C-alpha cells in the first residue's frame, strides 16, 4: 500500500492487472483482534416439554441389517438404483 | 452428423453404431441361448438384451438412441455390449447358476461375536 | 412340571410360579434397570426404576417386586416403560450432586450408566438442591450422604445379611436421611461390602480415596488367603500396584462378598 | 479334514519346494556376504540358513510349510534384489542383543521369568 | 533415457495408524486422520465424522453442514496449492510455490482462528463441529475470497500458457478411461480423461446438494488437462465459499443428542445430566450401534472413503482407509510406460500423491 | 504500532539489552516476552 | 424425530433390497447371504470359490456395471473359524451405487486373486497379504507393501500386540541399526471402557 | 479334487511370527469376566476372554512409569463361546487354562415374604 | 510452603524428596530440581471462611462458568466447617 | 454442470496461425512470464521480522500446557482422570490420593509433550478448566527430557502464563 504511483503503475503494466484493488497483503480491512462477547443459539432439544428421549433417540432407532437371502414368474430385471442422469453442460463457462 | 469425440480417452468414436449393436445383441442372444433355462442369468440378459435390441431397431437417429438406451456415449453402449457379451462367454463356463457350492458355518455371518 | 407360560416383548418363555418380572425378563437376556433390586437382599420395590409395561394394564409395575402372572406380554421396550424410566431417573438426578468427577464411583457408578442408557440427555430442574450432612460410620466407609439416591440396600445388608440393624432411615419424605442416626460406628466383619452394593458413590472406600479410577485398573481375578473360606476375589491393580480388592461372584463360597480383612 | 491346497498336495511335492528354497538360498549367501559387504562367511550365513530351516523341521501340515516356502522366497526375493539394507540381512545374527539365561538358576536369579 | 518398469516401494510412513484406532474410542480416533492426508485435514475428519453418524443414526445441525463445506472448500484450495505448487516446485517453476503459500498461510490463520490449531484441527467431529465460528472469522475468509481469483490468476499466467510447463505435461502420464477406472482411480484422476463423476454431484453429502458448482473435466487424460482441473477446482471452490458465506445458517453445531456430542460447559457445570454425560462422552466415549459402513467423500485427492466397523462398544472394531493416492501409486507403473525419467516426477506430482495416506 | 503496515508488520517489539542478568544486546530471543504483552504482540486481542 | 436423527432413504433401501435379491438368484453357486442395513447399503456375502465369477459379473452385467473397486479390506474376526473377513467394496458410476462383497478364509486356504477383475486390487490384497497373512494365489506380485522387510508376523491380526515384538535402535558397535526385543518406558495403558448395562437392544444376541 | 486331507493337527506357530519365549512361557487364560461388584449390569459378563499371564513392571528410573518387556500385556482376546477360544489358543500353541462360566444362580424372590407371620424373614424395616 | 531435606534438596507439595543414598539426585547435579513454591494446601488455608445465614450453601468456585461444577454444601454440623469438594472453600453457618 | 477444459480447436486462418507463429518464434509468453515475475519483485514481501514481528493467533491456539488455580491459590486439578482416559496419545500419567486436608489432589500429573499431539482434548475434557493448553509455542529443548513434564513443570508454567490464559479464556469460553 506504501508504494509510489510509478512503482504501481509499473507494477500493474508489468503484471496485466490492477493489483491495488486485489492485495495479497492485509490491511485495516480485516476484522478486529478483540470482538464482542458472543450468545450462541441452542438447539432444538432445548425444550421443557414434549422432550423425551426416546422421542428423539436416534441411536436406538437403528436396526440390524435386513436379512434379504439366506442360506439358513417373469419377473422384471433390476438395477441397483435408476441409471445416472446425464451431466448438462454448464451455462455459467462451458470453455465452448 | 458424425461426433467427433466421446469425450473419453480411448473410447474411440464408432462410425456405425446400430449396426455393431445389432451384431452385438444378437451375438449375445446367441451365446445365452447355451445356458438352460430355468437359469435365471440367461432370463435376465435375454430381457435386457431383447429390451436394447429393440430400442436400436427402433430408433435411427444416434442422439435419441442415447437418450432412450440410457447409458451415456453410444460408444460405452457397445463398449456394454462386448462386456455382457465376454460375461455371458464366462458364465457358460463358471455354470453358477448351480446349487450352493458349500454353506457357510453356523455363525459365520453373525455380526456382532 | 407346574411352569407358567409368560411374554417377554412377545417371546415365549417358562417360568416357576412366583418368579417376578424382572427375573422373567433374566431369563431371555434382557436386564431391566434397578437401582434398590439385588437378588442377595429382600426386595424393596422403591427406587421405581424397574418399571416396565404389561400390556393391555394401563399402569406399570415393578418388575423387581410384582411376580408374573400366566400369559403377560412384558413390553421391556415400549414406549411408557422409556417414559416411565426417564422420568425416574430425572427425580433420581434432580437433587443429585455434581460430584461426577470427585466421586470415586466415577465410571463404575449404575447411576451414571444407566443415565447414560435409560435417562434424558437433559436437566430440566431449575431449582436448587438439597444437601445432606455426612455420617461417620467408622475408617472403612468413607461417608458423602448427599449422593445418596435412598434405595435402602445399606439397610437391608446391615439387617438381612451383616445381621446388625444399625442402618436406618430417619426422616420423612424429601429430608429422609439414610444412617445411624447417632455417632455409632458400623463395624461388622462384613462392613466393607456396603461399598460394594451402593449403586452411588455415598459409601465409598475410605482406603482407596481418590487413588484410582475404574477404567485404568486391570482386574486380575485370584484367591483370598485371610481365611480357609477361599473367597474369589478381584485384585485391581494399575501400573503394577494393587489398588483394590473386590469380590467375585462364586455361588458355592463368598456368594459376592467378602470380608474386611480381604477387601 | 478336506482343505484346499496351497501349491502341494502332500508333504512330497512340499518338501521338494522346501529343497529348491534350500538350494537357492545356499547358491545366494556368497553373492550376498559379497554385496552387503558383510563382516561374517559364507560357511556362517550357510549355518545361518541352516538354522532358519531346521527350526522349522518340526512341521507335519503340506499347507503351512507352503506358507513357509512362499515366505522365504519373499525374503530371498528381497536379498537378490537389494531392497534389504545391511541391517536387515544382519537381524538374522542377534549380535547386539546379550544372551539369555538358559538354566533355571540364572533366569531365577535375573528376574521372575519362567 | 526410457522407462520400462517403475516399481514404487512404500511403507516408509506406515506408521500402523488404523491398528491404532482399534484402541481407542471415535472421538480419540479422529485425530488419526488430520494426520493421514496431512494436506486435506478436514476433509478426512468429515469423512470419517459422516462414517461415524452414519453409523449412529444422527444427523449434524444445518449450520454445522455449511461449516464443514465451507471449511472443506477452503481444505481443497490448501490441497491444490499444495498439489499444484509441489508439482510445478519439482519440474523446476519453484516461484509461484512461494507466492501461492502466502494464501495457505493465510488459510492456516482460518484454521488456527476456527479451531487453535494451524493444520490438524480435530475440528469437524461426528456430530457436528467442535465449536462455533467466532465473531468477524466469515468476514476475514470473504476478505481472503475477494481476491483469490487473481492469485489463480497469476498462477495461471505462470504457468498455463507457458511452453516450457507444456512440453512438460500435455503427451505425459496419459489415462484411458477404461484404465482409469479398472486401476480404482478417483477424482481428478478420473475426470482428466474424460469421466463426469464428482462424488459431490452424484452421490452428494451435508449441503453440496444446496450449493452450485461445476465440475472440470479433462479431454486427453494427461498431465496437463489434470492441472488444468485442478486449477478450475480452485475456481469452483471459491464459488462454493461464497455461496457458504452467504447461505450460512443460524443454529447451533453440534448436533443435539447429548449422548453423542458433548454438552456446553455451562450447562456441564450447572446440570446432573450434563455432567454425567459430559463425563461418559469424554471417558468412555459414546458407544456406536454394531454394524460396517463404507462411507466416502469427495476428498481434493478423490474419493476417501472409510469402511468402519463397530461391534457395539465405543471403540471401532475396524477401521479400514481407502485412499486416492494408493489407487494412483499403484497405477504409477502403468502411467510411466513409455516415458522418461524426468516424466515420472511429473507423474508424481500429477497424482497428488501424500504418503501419509499411502502408507496409514 | 504502525497501523499502516500490513498485518503482520503492524505490530513489534525491541527486546531489551540486558533481561535477567543475560545480555540479550544481540541474543534476543522470542521467550523474552511476557506473557502479557504476548497477547497484544501475537494480536491475540487489540488491547495492550 | 425430525432435528438430530438421521433420517431413513426408503427407495434406496428397496432398490438394494430388490437388486440383492437379483444377484442372489442369477448366481445361487456362491451367494450366501444377502442383507442391506438400515443406512442403506448392499452387502453379498458369498463362498469364497466365487470370487472372480460373482466380481466378474458385478463389473460387466448391464444391469451391474460396479467398474470401479473402491476399496478391499480383510477383518480378523478369531472367535470364527474362518477368521478373516475379505471385505470388496464395488461402486457402479452407471447405476451410482455401491455394493460389497464379504467372502471369508483362514491362515491357510488362498483366496484366488482378485487382479483378473479389477487391476486395483493388485495392491490392496497385497496389503492384505502383508497385514493378515491372507495368501492371494495367482497374484502376478505378491510381497510385502508396508511393512519393514525384516518383518515377522502380520501386524493388523487381533493377536498382534500394538507394539511389535522387536523395535529398532542405532548401536554404535556395529555402526548399524539394529533390532532387538521391544521394552517400553510406559507400558500402553490398557484402558476398560465398556459399560456393564446393555447400550442398543435391537441387537440384543438370544442367550443360550 | 482340488481337495486334500490334512489329519494332522492344527498349528501356526511358525506362521504369525511371534517369539518362541512368548509361545511356550506364556499362559492363555479362557475366562468369562467376573461381574464388577461395583455395579449390577451385566453386560461385560456375555462373552469369552483370553489373557495372559502378567509380567514384569518396573519402576521407569526417569518418570517413574510403569516400564514393562512383555509384548502380549495388552492382549485380550475376545470369543463368543469357550470352544473357538480353545481352538484359538490350541492353534497358536499357546498354553491354556479354561475357567467355567459362573452364572447367579436363580433366586426364589418374594416382596410379601418381607412380611411373614411366624418365619424369621420378616423385614423390621422398609 | 517449600522445606529442605537435610541433603539440601527442596521437598515438593507432594511431600516427594529423593534419599540420600538414592543415586537419582545426579539428575539435578549441576542442574536444578524445579519444584512449585505456591503450595495449594497453604494459600487455601489462607481464605477466611465465608459467614453465611443460610442452612444449604452453593458454590461454583467463583466466575459462573468459569468455576467447578456448582455443588451444594450442608452446614448442619457446627464442629465443622462445610468444605468445597472442588474449590476447598469453606463455609459456616452464622447462627 | 460441468465444464471442459481444454477442449478449444484452435482457428487455423492466417491471422491466428501467423500469432501462434509470432508467439512461437518471438516468445510471447515467455515475456508474460517474466512480466509477472517482475510485477512481484516491485511488491512489498510479505516477511515479517521475527522474532521482533510475530505471527498472527487467536485466543483458541493449543500450545504449551499448564494446570491453573482458582483465584485464591488452591489449585482446580481435582484428580478425577478425564483428561487422561481422553488423551488421544496417552501423553497424561496421573496418580492421586487425598492430602493432608482431605482435598482430592494429584500427587502426579505428568504430560509427556513428545507424546502430545496438541489436540486439546485433555482441556475441553477438564471439568474445572484445570489443565489447558495454553499460548506458548516458543518452548523448544536441547534435550528430550526437558519436554517430559512433570507436575511441578505445569504448575510453574500456570503460574507463568496465567495472565494470558485467564484472558484468552475470557476471550473464549463462550464459544465453549
Ligand atoms: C534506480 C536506482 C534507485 C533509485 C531509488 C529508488 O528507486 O528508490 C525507491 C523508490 C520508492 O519505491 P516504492 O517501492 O514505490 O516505495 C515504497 C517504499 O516502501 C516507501 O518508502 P519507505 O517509507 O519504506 O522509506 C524508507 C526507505 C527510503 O527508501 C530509499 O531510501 C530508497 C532507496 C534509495 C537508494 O529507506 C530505507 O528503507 C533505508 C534504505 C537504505 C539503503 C537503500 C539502498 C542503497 C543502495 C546503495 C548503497 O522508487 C521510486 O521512487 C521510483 C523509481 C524512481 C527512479 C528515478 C531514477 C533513478
Ligand atoms: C588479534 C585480534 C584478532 C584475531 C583474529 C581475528 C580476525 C578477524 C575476525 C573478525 C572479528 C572477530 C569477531 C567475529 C564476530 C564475533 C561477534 C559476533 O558474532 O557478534 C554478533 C553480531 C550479530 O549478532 P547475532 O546474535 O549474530 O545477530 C542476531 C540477529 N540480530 O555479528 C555481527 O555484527 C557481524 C560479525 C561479522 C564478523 C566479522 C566480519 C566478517 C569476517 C571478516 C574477516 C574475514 C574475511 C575473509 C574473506 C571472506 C571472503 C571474501
Ligand atoms: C542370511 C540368513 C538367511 C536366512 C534365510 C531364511 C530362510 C528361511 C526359510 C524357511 C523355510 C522352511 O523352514 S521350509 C521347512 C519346513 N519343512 C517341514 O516342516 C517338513 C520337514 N522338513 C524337513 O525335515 C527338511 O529338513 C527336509 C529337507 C525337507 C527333509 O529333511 P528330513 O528328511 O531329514
Ligand atoms: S454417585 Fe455416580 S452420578 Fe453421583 S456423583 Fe458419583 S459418579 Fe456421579
Ligand atoms: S447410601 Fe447407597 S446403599 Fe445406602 S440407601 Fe443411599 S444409595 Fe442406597
Ligand atoms: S493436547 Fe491431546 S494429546 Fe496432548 S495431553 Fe491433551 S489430550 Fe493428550
Ligand atoms: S486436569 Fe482436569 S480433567 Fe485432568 S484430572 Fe485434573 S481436574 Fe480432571
Ligand atoms: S428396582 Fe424395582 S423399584 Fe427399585
Ligand atoms: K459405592
Ligand atoms: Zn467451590
Amino acid at each position: 500500500a506504501s508504494a509510489t504511483r510509478l512503482i504501481q503503475g509499473l507494477r500493474n503494466w508489468a503484471s496485466g492487472r490492477d493489483l491495488q484493488a486485489k492485495l495479497q497483503l492485509r490491511y485495516q480491512e480485516i476484522s478486529k483482534r478483540t470482538q464482542p462477547p458472543p450468545k450462541l443459539p441452542v438447539g432444538p432439544s432445548h425444550r421443557l416439554s414434549n422432550n423425551y428421549y426416546c422421542a428423539r433417540d436416534g441411536r436406538r432407532e437403528a436396526m440390524p441389517p435386513s436379512i434379504v437371502m439366506s442360506s439358513q414368474s417373469e419377473k422384471k430385471a433390476v438395477s441397483p438404483a435408476p441409471p445416472i442422469k446425464r451431466w448438462e453442460l454448464s451455462q455459467d463457462e462451458p470453455y465452448l | 452428423l458424425l461426433k467427433k469425440t466421446t469425450g473419453l480417452v480411448g473410447l474411440a468414436v464408432c462410425e456405425t453404431p446400430h449396426e455393431r449393436l445389432k451384431i452385438l445383441y444378437t451375438k449375445i442372444l446367441d451365446v445365452l441361448g447355451h445356458i438352460p433355462k430355468n437359469a435365471a442369468y440367461r432370463k435376465y440378459t435375454e430381457q435386457i438384451t431383447n429390451e436394447k435390441l429393440s430400442i436400436v431397431k427402433a430408433e435411427p437417429d444416434v442422439k435419441k438412441l442415447e437418450e432412450q438406451l440410457q447409458g451415456g456415449q453410444i460408444e460405452e453402449v457397445i463398449l456394454q455390449a462386448e462386456n455382457e457379451l465376454s460375461l455371458a462367454r464366462k458364465m457358460i463356463q463358471w455354470k453358477p447358476w448351480e446349487p450352493l457350492v458349500e454353506e457357510p458355518p453356523a455363525s459365520q455371518w453373525k455380526w456382532p461375536i | 412340571s407346574n411352569l407358567i407360560e409368560v411374554f417377554v416383548d412377545g417371546q415365549s418363555v417358562m417360568v416357576e410360579p412366583g418368579t417376578t418380572v424382572l427375573q422373567a425378563c433374566e431369563k431371555v437376556g434382557m436386564q431391566i434397570p434397578r437401582f434398590c433390586y439385588h437378588e442377595r437382599l429382600s426386595v424393596a420395590g422403591n427406587c421405581r426404576m424397574c418399571l416396565v409395561e404389561i400390556e393391555k394394564a394401563p399402569k406399570v409395575v415393578a418388575a423387581c417386586a410384582m411376580p408374573v402372572m400366566k400369559g403377560w406380554n412384558i413390553l421391556t421396550n415400549s414406549e411408557k416403560t422409556k417414559k416411565a424410566r426417564e422420568g425416574v431417573m430425572e427425580f433420581l438426578l434432580a437433587n443429585h450432586p455434581l460430584d461426577c468427577p470427585i466421586c470415586d464411583q466415577g465410571g463404575e457408578c449404575d447411576l451414571q450408566d444407566q443415565s447414560m442408557m435409560f435417562g434424558s440427555d437433559r436437566s430440566r430442574f431449575l431449582e436448587g438442591k438439597r444437601a445432606v450432612e455426612d455420617k461417620n460410620i467408622g475408617p472403612l466407609v468413607k461417608t458423602i450422604m448427599t449422593r445418596c439416591i435412598q434405595c435402602t440396600r445399606c439397610i437391608r445388608f446391615a439387617s438381612e445379611i451383616a445381621g446388625v440393624d444399625d442402618l436406618g432411615t430417619t426422616g420423612r419424605g424429601n429430608d429422609m436421611q439414610v444412617g445411624t442416626y447417632i455417632e455409632k460406628m458400623f463395624m461388622s466383619e462384613l462392613s466393607g461390602n456396603i461399598i460394594d452394593i451402593c449403586p452411588v458413590g455415598a459409601l465409598t472406600s475410605k482406603p482407596y480415596a481418590f487413588t484410582a479410577r475404574p477404567w485404568e485398573t486391570r482386574k486380575t481375578e485370584s484367591i483370598d488367603v485371610m481365611d480357609a473360606v477361599g473367597s474369589n476375589i478381584v485384585v485391581s491393580t494399575r501400573t503394577g500396584e494393587v489398588m483394590r480388592i473386590l469380590p467375585r461372584m462364586h455361588e458355592d463360597i463368598n456368594e459376592e462378598w467378602i470380608s474386611d480383612k480381604t477387601r | 479334514t478336506s482343505v484346499k491346497p496351497i501349491f502341494s498336495r502332500d508333504m512330497n511335492e512340499a518338501k521338494r519346494r522346501v529343497r529348491e528354497l534350500y538350494r537357492a538360498w545356499y547358491r545366494e549367501v556368497p553373492n550376498t556376504v559379497h554385496l552387503f559387504q558383510l563382516d561374517i562367511s559364507v560357511k556362517q550365513g550357510r549355518d545361518k540358513v541352516r538354522e532358519m530351516f531346521k527350526k522349522n523341521a518340526h512341521v507335519t501340515d503340506p499347507r503351512v510349510v507352503d506358507l513357509l516356502v512362499i515366505k522365504g522366497k519373499m525374503e530371498l526375493e528381497e536379498t537378490i534384489n537389494v531392497w534389504k539394507q545391511r541391517t536387515h540381512v544382519m537381524r538374522f545374527f542377534h549380535e547386539t542383543e546379550a544372551p539369555r539365561p538358559k538354566d533355571f538358576l540364572s533366569k531365577f536369579y535375573v528376574g521372575h521369568d519362567p | 533415457e526410457m522407462v520400462r518398469k517403475c516399481d514404487p516401494h512404500i511403507g516408509l510412513l506406515h506408521r500402523g495408524t488404523e491398528k491404532l484406532i482399534e484402541y481407542k474410542t471415535y472421538l480419540q480416533a479422529l485425530p488419526y486422520f488430520d494426520r493421514l492426508d496431512y494436506v486435506s485435514m478436514m476433509c478426512n475428519e468429515q469423512a470419517y465424522s459422516l462414517a461415524v453418524e452414519k453409523l449412529l443414526n444422527i444427523q449434524p445441525p444445518p449450520r454445522a453442514q455449511w461449516i464443514r463445506v465451507l471449511f472443506g472448500e477452503i481444505t481443497r484450495l490448501l490441497n491444490h496449492i499444495m498439489a499444484v505448487t509441489t508439482h510445478a516446485l519439482d519440474i523446476g517453476a519453484m516461484t509461484p510455490f512461494f507466492w501461492m503459500f502466502e494464501e495457505r498461510e493465510k488459510m492456516f490463520e482460518f484454521y488456527e482462528r476456527v479451531s487453535g490449531a494451524r493444520m490438524h484441527a480435530a475440528y469437524v467431529r461426528p456430530g457436528g463441529v467442535h465449536q462455533d465460528l467466532p465473531l468477524g472469522l466469515m468476514d476475514d475468509i470473504y476478505e481472503f475470497s475477494k481476491n483469490f481469483s487473481l492469485r489463480i490468476d497469476e498462477l495461471e499466467e505462470m504457468l498455463t500458457n507457458n511452453r516450457i510447463w507444456r512440453n512438460r505435461t500435455v503427451d505425459i502420464g496419459v489415462v484411458t478411461a477404461e484404465d482409469a477406472l479398472n486401476y480404482g482411480f478417483s477424482g481428478v484422476m478420473l475426470r482428466g480423461s474424460g469421466i463426469q463423476w464428482d462424488l459431490r454431484k452424484t452421490q452428494p453429502y451435508d449441503v453440496y446438494d444446496q450449493v452450485e458448482f461445476d465440475v472440470p473435466i479433462g479431454s486427453r487424460g494427461d498431465c496437463y488437462d489434470r492441472y488444468l482441473c485442478r486449477v478450475e477446482e480452485m475456481r469452483q471452490s471459491i464459488r462454493i465459499i461464497s455461496q457458504c458465506l452467504n447461505k450460512m445458517p443460524p443454529g447451533e453445531i453440534k448436533v443435539d443428542d447429548a449422548k453423542v456430542s458433548p454438552p456446553k460447559r455451562a450447562e456441564m457445570k450447572t446440570s446432573m445430566e450434563s455432567l454425567i454425560h459430559h463425563f461418559k462422552l469424554y471417558t468412555e466415549g459414546y458407544q456406536v450401534p454394531p454394524g460396517a459402513t463404507y462411507t466416502a467423500i469427495e476428498a481434493p485427492k478423490g474419493e476417501f472413503g472409510v469402511y468402519l466397523v463397530s461391534d457395539g462398544s465405543s471403540r471401532p472394531y475396524r477401521c479400514k482407509i481407502k485412499a486416492p493416492g494408493f489407487a494412483h501409486l499403484a497405477g504409477l507403473d502403468k502411467m510411466s510406460k513409455g516415458h522418461m525419467l524426468a516424466d515420472v516426477v511429473a507423474i508424481i506430482g500429477t497424482q497428488d500423491i501424500v504418503f501419509g495416506e499411502v502408507d496409514r | 504500532e504502525d497501523n499502516k503496515q500490513f498485518f503482520g508488520r503492524h505490530r513489534w517489539v525491541i527486546y531489551t539489552t540486558e533481561m535477567n542478568g543475560k545480555n540479550t544486546f544481540w541474543d534476543v530471543d522470542g521467550s523474552m516476552v511476557p506473557p502479557e504483552w504476548h497477547r497484544w504482540l501475537h494480536c491475540m486481542t487489540d488491547d495492550p | 424425530t425430525r432435528p438430530t436423527v438421521r433420517p431413513r432413504n426408503d427407495v434406496a433401501h428397496k432398490q438394494l433390497s430388490a437388486f440383492g435379491e437379483y444377484v442372489a438368484e442369477i448366481l445361487p453357486k456362491y451367494v450366501q447371504q444377502v442383507q442391506v442395513s438400515c443406512f442403506s447399503e448392499l452387502e453379498i456375502c458369498i463362498h469364497p470359490d466365487g470370487v472372480i465369477p460373482v466380481l466378474t459379473f458385478l463389473r460387466d452385467h448391464s444391469n451391474a456395471q460396479f467398474k470401479s473397486l473402491a476399496d478391499l479390506t480383510a477383518v480378523d474376526i478369531p472367535t470364527r473359524q474362518n477368521r478373516f473377513e475379505i471385505v470388496y467394496n464395488l461402486l457402479s458410476l452407471r447405476f451410482n451405487s455401491r455394493i460389497r462383497v464379504k467372502t471369508y478364509t483362514d491362515e491357510l486356504t488362498p483366496v484366488e486373486s482378485s487382479v483378473s477383475v479389477y487391476k486395483a486390487a493388485n495392491w490392496y490384497e497385497r496389503e492384505i497379504w502383508d497385514m493378515f497373512g491372507v495368501f492371494f494365489a495367482n497374484h502376478p506380485d505378491l510381497r510385502r507393501i508396508l511393512t519393514d522387510y525384516g518383518f515377522e508376523g502380520h501386524p493388523f491380526r487381533k493377536d498382534f500386540p500394538l507394539s511389535g515384538y522387536v523395535e529398532l535402535r542405532y548401536d554404535d558397535e556395529v555402526k548399524r541399526v539394529v533390532a532387538e526385543p521391544v521394552e517400553l518406558a510406559q507400558e500402553f495403558r490398557k484402558f476398560d471402557l465398556n459399560s456393564p448395562w446393555e447400550a442398543f437392544p435391537a441387537y440384543r444376541q438370544p442367550p443360550e | 479334487t482340488q481337495l486334500i486331507t490334512v489329519d494332522e493337527k492344527l498349528d501356526i506357530t511358525t506362521l504369525t511370527g511371534v517369539p518362541e519365549e512368548h509361545i511356550k512361557t506364556r499362559k492363555a487364560r479362557i475366562f468369562v469376566p467376573a461381574r464388577n461388584n461395583m455395579q449390577s449390569g451385566v453386560n461385560n459378563t456375555k462373552k469369552w476372554k483370553m489373557e495372559f499371564d502378567t509380567r514384569e513392571r518396573w519402576e521407569n528410573p526417569l518418570m517413574g512409569w510403569a516400564s514393562t518387556a512383555d509384548p502380549l500385556s495388552n492382549l485380550v482376546l475376545t470369543f463368543s463361546t469357550k470352544e473357538d477360544a480353545i481352538a484359538f489358543a490350541e492353534k497358536n500353541g499357546w498354553s491354556y487354562d479354561v475357567e467355567e462360566r459362573k452364572v447367579p444362580k436363580p433366586k426364589s424372590k418374594s416382596y410379601g415374604a418381607n412380611f411373614s407371620w411366624n418365619k424369621r424373614t420378616r423385614v423390621s424395616t422398609k | 510452603g517449600v522445606r529442605t531435606s537435610p541433603t539440601g534438596e527442596k521437598v515438593t507439595h507432594t511431600g516427594q524428596v529423593y534419599d540420600d543414598e538414592d543415586y537419582r539426585r545426579v539428575r539435578f547435579v549441576g542442574r536444578q530440581k524445579e519444584v512449585n513454591e505456591n503450595f495449594a494446601i497453604d494459600l487455601i488455608a489462607e481464605q477466611p471462611v465465608s459467614q453465611v445465614g443460610s442452612r444449604v450453601i452453593s458454590c461454583d468456585g467463583g466466575g459462573g462458568a468459569l468455576g467447578h461444577p456448582r455443588v451444594y454444601i450442608n452446614l448442619d454440623k457446627e464442629t465443622k466447617t462445610g468444605t468445597c469438594g472442588y474449590c476447598g472453600l469453606q463455609f459456616r453457618q452464622q447462627h | 454442470t460441468y465444464k471442459y477444459v481444454n477442449l478449444r480447436e484452435p482457428s487455423m486462418d492466417m491471422k491466428s496461425v501467423t500469432d501462434r507463429a509470432a508467439q512461437t518464434l518471438l516468445w510471447t509468453e515467455l515475456i508474460r512470464g517474466l512480466g509477472m515475475t517482475l510485477s512481484y519483485l516491485f511488491r512489498e514481501p510479505a516477511t515479517i521480522n521475527y522474532p521482533f514481528e510475530k505471527g498472527p493467533l487467536s485466543p483458541r491456539f493449543r500450545g504449551e500446557h499448564a494446570l491453573r488455580r482458582y483465584p485464591s491459590g488452591e489449585e482446580r486439578c481435582i484428580a478425577c482422570k478425564l483428561c487422561e482416559a481422553v488423551c488421544p496419545a496417552q501423553a497424561i500419567t496421573i496418580e492421586a490420593e487425598p492430602r493432608a486436608d482431605g482435598s482430592r489432589r494429584t500427587t502426579r500429573y505428568d504430560i509427556d509433550m513428545t507424546k502430545c499431539i496438541y489436540c486439546g482434548f485433555c482441556q475441553e475434557a477438564c471439568p474445572v478448566d484445570a489443565i489447558v493448553e495454553g499460548p506458548n509455542f516458543e518452548f523448544s529443548t536441547e534435550t528430550h527430557e526437558e519436554l517430559l513434564y512433570n507436575k511441578e513443570k505445569l504448575l510453574n508454567n500456570g503460574d507463568k502464563w496465567e495472565a494470558e490464559i485467564a484472558a484468552n479464556i475470557q476471550a473464549d469460553y463462550l464459544y465453549r
